[PDB]
Formats: structure tokens, sequence, C-alpha cells
């Protein structure tokens, strides 16, 4: 249910919903990606 | 007072961090010891190739 | 950043009060450490360059030095007291890339 | 910042508001027009309960744009910092 | 409803007037149980042994009384204080006499979590363990303030009559026990 | 509303550049054009506070501007957030408006400043001691803690509690353990994330356990501290001291440690009872701290078995057969006058008079 980010150095799936720090749940990084979205998308190969 | 002081109370840390940083950013350098500024003494570095 | 400084504290080693003679406070020796980022609750860890961009944090080091004073006693002495941080040019002697 | 408003008829999210991921931040790989809104963002009226008045963040281009990646990260401030990359 | 521990009253503080102009070192000179130490204080201090009470005369011709057990044991004690003063050669009265403060304690027999009484009642009740261990409570009906401890003893303070401190009593019961 | 529909469903819309206010009823304008300011006067924008602007900060006097300098000296050197120090000048700024508070001596400012600082990182939750602050100020504990309940009385503003685990994540970085300093032999060097999770187990037991209600917390992070720094060597730290650990780490210990830290090992010896080997082995004081790894691996049932035998201040455990007794009724205060010899005894004769005068002469 949650939104997942992506820790930007051991890429470990981690979930925030909250006002919390950001912070990686394994490892000391503070950096995070959000994941690629689940719609298609369309395009030309021109 | 009476008794004794101490100055490690009194050890502003923000001045000296501070006084650089603002410097490098902004590229001034007043200097009140030779009555003279310097200008434009610094540059975003360009990164277009 | 490996002599200059030393000869600046050189110049400017001690420091005494018109009022209230007999106290004074003297500089023993000053180092410009290694680049470093402080943590939500006063830590350190090494931070790399790239972070620096990432984050707009600045990447810098932390200066501190020894020093002498007297308090009723003349015998208080610390040895790493922090005076600043001192921004860190890259590939120099001391950062991390180098 | 709030997720996006839906229609009540198509039970979607109104056209401005198209490309936001639930959590009110453009997502990855979608495709952006001009006039929409990247990032959700409303701020308190303070300057009893406190009134929050909107702030987006819109997209201004004269051509179409797709996203990169989207970062997120913290300052010791404790404020948030996100960062967008968008590619043509 | 009650556990069949009634609280019991510790202290009594009662004042009344003496009506006339009185001086501080013939009371001390001629009075066996009165202390007088001007250069500490502007003021006699007096002790009997029943009622077990201690109390002060100040010039001006008031009269303060305090230690008792009960409001009408304060008032015996200051009476007695009052024919004192009548006998050592005053022309005292016993005026607008009043009661001012009553103190009580009670107990629960079960352990109170302090913590919890805070993060529910942080409005009107403070902790704070390290300069004092008890939980300091304070009240609107009646204008009441308490101390509750981890073994469930309770002191109430504050009060006129003994009635505020029973009500008092039954008011915190059922936020102690749950 | 439209001036030529009398609708009300005016949409805000831009063509290609031009902003403006539509009528989506009618298709009609009601509205467009606006003034900007650019980019060429940006560079030149300057600040006013409102209160230099209203005719404020003109009136604070010298004590009062050295106070607010007080507070922010005090506040940065402790190198917390510029939001912390806004905060606390912000907070005595509106205090100093209590005349009780702005008419007072400068020692009682000084700990009102105290507890102001002290109230703003509470707010923000940061973990930080008493002891330390007194320290940092030039007054005395007794009465740090005096203005500190007046200004909370006075003001009534909600006080955040000082939460346990902050404060031993805070606390547990200043043991000097974890770096091979020459100073402190190699062996007692160990992993600062483990040695933080059996710490916050030990304390959580103690919390648990009721150890911490009413009582200060630093000792008893202090015992969970030794007990697992012993308990993760027994074959060597077993034979170390309180006193000996202290002095390797350079950090004074509560005289009521030692206390806590028999109240926790008494606890300890009620958990391992339940145990099966345990309870067969015939464990002691000193051999429990070699077990506390599965002791704190099942504590939920193991504690709440043995909560079914609670815990409470020995002083009171004594077995107390009678409790609050009722008192005899003696509020019977006679009818006028229950006796009148009392009042010759309590007066003097003219030759202990003349005692008197000659006494203090
Ligand atoms: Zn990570
Ligand atoms: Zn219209």
């Amino acid at each position: 249910q949650p939104m997942i980010y992506i820790c930007g150095e051991c890429h470990t799936e981690n979930e925030i919903k909250s006002r919390d720090p950001i912070r990686c749940r394994e490892c000391g990084y503070r950096i995070m990606y959000k994941k690629r979205t689940k719609r298609l998308v369309v395009f030309d190969a021109r | 007072r009476a008794a004794q002081f101490d100055v490690v109370k009194h050890m502003r840390q923000d001045q000296i961090t501070n006084g650089m940083v603002n410097a490098i950013s902004t590229g001034n350098w007043s200097l009140k010891r030779f009555k003279m500024d310097r200008q434009g003494v610094t540059q975003v570095l360009s990164r277009l190739s | 950043i490996n002599v200059e400084i030393k000869k600046i504290m050189k110049a400017n080693e001690k420091v005494t009060s018109d009022a209230d003679p007999m106290w004074y406070l003297k500089y023993l020796n000053i180092y410009v450490g290694l680049p470093d980022v402080e943590e939500s609750f006063n830590v350190t860890r090494p931070v790399s360059p790239h972070e620096c961009r990432l984050r707009d944090m600045t990447y810098s080091a932390p200066i501190t030095v020894d020093i002498e004073y007297t308090r009723g006693s003349q015998r208080i002495i610390r040895n790493a007291l922090p005076i600043g941080r001192m921004p860190i040019m890259l590939r120099s002697s001391n950062c991390v890339l180098t | 910042v709030m997720g996006p408003m839906l229609d009540a008829a198509t039970r979607k999210p109104i056209w401005r508001h198209e490309i936001l991921d639930a959590d009110g931040i453009c997502s990855p790989g979608e495709k952006v027009e001009n006039k929409q809104v990247l990032v959700n963002k409303s701020m308190p009226t303070v300057t009893q309960q406190p009134q929050y008045k909107d702030v987006p963040i819109t997209y201004k281009g004269a051509t179409d744009s797709y996203i990169e990646k989207v970062m997120i990260s913290s300052n010791a401030e404790d404020a948030f910092l996100i960062k967008m990359l968008l590619r043509q | 409803g009650p556990s069949g521990i009634v609280p019991q009253l510790q202290n009594i503080v009662s004042t009344v007037n003496l009506g006339c102009k009185l001086d501080l070192k013939t009371i001390a000179l001629r009075a066996r149980n009165a202390e007088y130490n001007p250069k500490r204080f502007a003021a006699v201090i007096m002790r009997i042994r029943e009622p077990r009470t201690t109390a002060l005369i100040f010039s001006s011709g008031k009269m303060v009384c305090t230690g008792a057990k009960s409001e009408e044991q304060s008032r015996l004690a200051a009476r007695k204080y009052a024919r004192v003063v009548q006998k050592l050669g005053f022309p005292a009265k016993f005026l607008d006499f009043k009661i001012q403060n009553m103190v009580g304690s009670c107990d629960v027999k079960f352990p109170i979590r302090l913590e919890g009484l805070v993060l529910t009642h942080q409005q009107f009740s403070s902790y704070e363990p390290e300069l004092f261990p008890g939980l300091i409570y304070r009240m609107i009906k009646p204008r009441i303030v308490l101390l509750i401890f981890v073994s469930g003893k309770v002191v109430l303070t504050g009060a006129k009559v003994r009635a505020e401190i029973y009500e008092a009593f039954e008011n915190i019961y059922p936020i102690l026990k749950g | 509303r439209c001036p030529d529909c009398g609708s009300t469903e005016l949409v805000e819309d831009s063509h290609y550049s031009q902003s403006q206010l539509v009528c989506s009823d009618c298709g009609c304008v009601v509205t467009e054009g606006v003034l900007t300011t650019t980019f060429s006067d940006e560079g030149n924008l300057r600040e006013v506070t409102y209160s230099r602007s209203t005719g404020e900060n003109e009136q604070v006097s010298r004590s009062q501007q050295r106070g607010l300098r007080r507070v922010r000296d005090l506040c940065r050197v402790l190198q917390l957030p510029p939001t912390f120090e806004d905060t606390a000048v912000a907070y005595y700024q509106q205090a100093y408006r209590h005349s009780g508070i702005r008419a007072a001596r400068l020692q009682k400012k000084e700990v009102l400043v105290g507890c102001c600082v002290l109230i703003t990182c509470r707010q923000h939750n940061w973990p930080l001691t008493m002891g330390a602050i007194c320290t940092l100020l030039y007054a005395d504990l007794d009465v740090f803690s005096s203005t500190y309940m007046q200004i909370v009385k006075l003001l009534g503003l909600d006080v955040p509690s000082l939460c346990l685990a902050e404060l031993v994540k805070t606390y547990c970085s200043s043991f000097k353990l974890f770096q091979a300093s020459p100073s402190v032999p190699a062996k007692y060097v160990e992993d600062k994330e483990k040695m933080l999770s059996r710490t916050m187990q030990l304390v959580e037991l103690a919390n648990e356990t009721w150890l911490v209600t009413g009582r200060h917390p630093l000792p008893v992070i202090t015992a969970a501290t030794f007990l697992a720094w012993q308990s993760l060597q027994p074959a060597d730290r077993l034979s170390c001291s309180l006193a000996r650990f202290c002095k390797l780490a350079n950090v004074d210990l509560p005289y009521p440690a030692s206390s806590r830290l028999q109240e926790l090992l008494a606890v300890l010896l009620r958990m391992a009872e339940q145990l099966a080997w345990l309870r067969v082995l015939r464990l002691d004081k000193r051999s429990v701290v070699k077990h506390i790894g599965d002791l704190l691996q099942h504590r939920q049932s193991l504690v709440r078995s043995a909560f079914r035998d609670l815990l409470l201040p020995p002083c009171m455990l004594k077995s107390p057969k009678r409790i609050c007794p009722v008192p005899p009724v003696s509020t019977v205060t006679g009818d006028e006058n229950i006796s009148d010899s009392e009042i010759e005894q309590y007066l003097r004769t003219p030759q202990e008079v003349r005692d008197f005068q000659r006494a203090q002469a």
C-alpha cells in the first residue's frame, strides 16, 4: 500500500509513508530515488 | 563576576566558517586592512563539454 | 594549507590583557583534518564530493587547535578545540579522491 | 504535499494532476506537457486551525519532456529536498 | 466506589486577628515556649504539646497556627495561644478566625504508572522524575493540588474542608485505577 | 460573476503567454494582463523586519539586549540549528512581556534562558540532559529548577517528556571504547551497532519492568551498558568493575548507578527462574551476565509469566501488614477551655525573666 523508495547505494526497497527523516533502513545512506511508473507509454520509432 | 571566568565558554564557531564560504560563493573579498575591495574573483565552473 | 597557516599562527600565538594581568592565552599547534559532515546528532562520517553536489552541502574539513590558558591556576590545556571549518579543494593533499 | 485530487465523475485525477504518483510527486518515465503540476506543494497561512494555500510546481515549457529520475533527500535542517531531471 | 481507605489529614493551617498591638520582646521575655530572634525575622514562634501545633505572633496584631490534625483542633490551638497572650498581659481577642489550608494523604494499594498518567493527562498533570520522583497534579473542582507516586500513595493539599479532600480522592480514584 | 451571463463559472486560464480570467460558460473575458517585478530589480532587493518597520527593537534595554545576546551565544555553542535559536529568542521575547520576569536579578534570568533553550529543544524532541546545560550556566541546579518550574507554571506551555531511547542513542556515542586508542586495550573495542541493540533491549526491559519510573534514567542506562559490555565478552570483562569501566570510558559514574545495577540484576535473576536450563544451572549475580542473550531473545513471554508472580520500590515491598492505619478520632475541642494550668506552664517567673535578660546581654 505505501510508496516504495530505492536507497541510492544498496538498492534495498524502503517505505516511508510518514514525516520521518530520509534515511536508509539498512545503511547510513541518505539519498532515495522513486521507482519507475507502472503505466505504459507509447513511442514512435523515428 | 569576582570569581574567575574562562574563555572556552565563548569560542564562537560560526565566525570563521561563515567568513570564508560567503567570500568564496559571492566572490567579494572586502578587507579593512588595506581599505580596498576586489570583485569577481571566482566564477562558476562551466560544464558544457 | 600545510605551511602558511603555521606561520600565521606563529605570528599571533599569544594574547594578554591589560585589565587583570597575569592572565593569558597561548596557542601551541593547529591541524586541518579531513573532510566530513555534521550528522543530526553530533557525529560525523567521511563524505564524498558527489554527495556534496547532490545534497547542496559544502565540502569542507574541520580546523582545530590545541590551546593553553589560565583560570585561577595556569594549568588548563586543551588539545582538539575546533575553531571552524575549511573548504577543501579537490585532489589536494587532503581530499578523499587523491 | 497532498495526493492528486480526483474527479468524482471519472474517478480519475483531473488533467493538471495527470502524472502525479499517489504520494503527490511526479513519476519517472511519464511524459509531461505544458502547464501541468510536478509537485503539489501547499503551505500554511500563518506567514483556529491553519488554512493552507496552494503553490504547486508547474512545468512551463514550449515542448514535451520525459522525466528521467526523481531524487528525494534531506539536509541537516530537516528540510525535504526534491530534485527532478527532464529529458528532450 | 471507595476501597475502604479514607484520606487522613496530616496538617491544618489557620489564622486569627488579635485586635491589639503587641510587643515581640515582651512576649519572648515572659513566655516559656516563645522563640524570638529579631536578627533573623521580626516575629515570635510559639509551641505547645496539646494540640501539637506551631504558631507565630506579630506586633501588628496577627496570629497564625498550623500543624493540627483537624480544623477544630487548629481552632483549639489558636484559642489556647490567644489565652496565653491574654494572660501575658496583652488585651488580645479571638477575632476573625479563618482556616487557610489543610493537607491530606491516601493510598490505593496498586501501582500507578506515571508514564500513562502523563501521556493521557499532560494538560494539567506534570511529570518530571529528575527533580521530583512524584507526579504533580493540579485540579479545578475543587481548587486542590496533588502528588501521585509509584506506590499508589497520594498527597492532597490546598483544601479548606475535609469534604473537599474526600471528593478529590473520589474524583481521582477512577483515574488512578484506569 | 460573469457580467454578460451572471453565471459564476469563471475559470482562471492563460493563452500561450497572456494570463486572464475567462467566463467558461459563454467565452467572455473579464480581466487580463498582469504587472510583475523583474529580475533586474531582484538583485537590489533588501529586507526590513516588521519590528524595524513598526517601531520596535529600539526600546530593548541594555540588559534585555545582553540577555538575548546570551541566548544567541549559548544556543550556538551547542551547535543547534538556527530554528532552535529563533524559537528560543521568540520564547524569551514573549517571556519578557511579564512584569515579574523583566524585573529580576541576573542569575534568575540566566536560568530562565537555560530553561528556555531546554523547552525549545524539547519541542523539537532533541534529548539533552539538565546536568550539562546546568554546568554551562553559572547557576546552581536548585535555582535553575525553581525558575524552570516557575516559568512553566507561569506560561502553562507544553513540556515534552524526555524520551528514553533518544537519550540512550545520544549517550551511547560518548563511549570512546569503540576506538582502538592507545589508552584503552584493543580487547575492549567492540562494534557500535550491536552495542546499541543490546543496550536498547536492556533499557526497554528496565522500562517495562518498572525501574525507570520516578527514578533517574542515566544510572539505569549506565548499568545496562555495563552488563552489555560484560555479557559481550564474559571471558575477560567479567573481571572489571564499574570503577574500571568508567575510568576506561573517562565518564563519571553516578553513585545510585550501583544500586540500579543491583536492582536490575535482581530483576534478571527473577527472569532467569523460568527458563528450563537456567533454573537448573543454579545461577548467581555474577554468572547471570553470560545469558543476557537468550534472556532477551524470549523476553515477552518470560516477563509476562513473571509479572503473574510486578515490581515496586523495595522500601515498601517489605510485606507491610498495616497500610495507612486510620488514626483515632480526636476532633473534639471541648466546650470552651479544656485546661488552664498550661498557660502557667508556658509563662516565665520573674527569676527566669531576669535570667533571660542577662543570658544574652
Ligand atoms: Zn541503503
Ligand atoms: Zn459569460
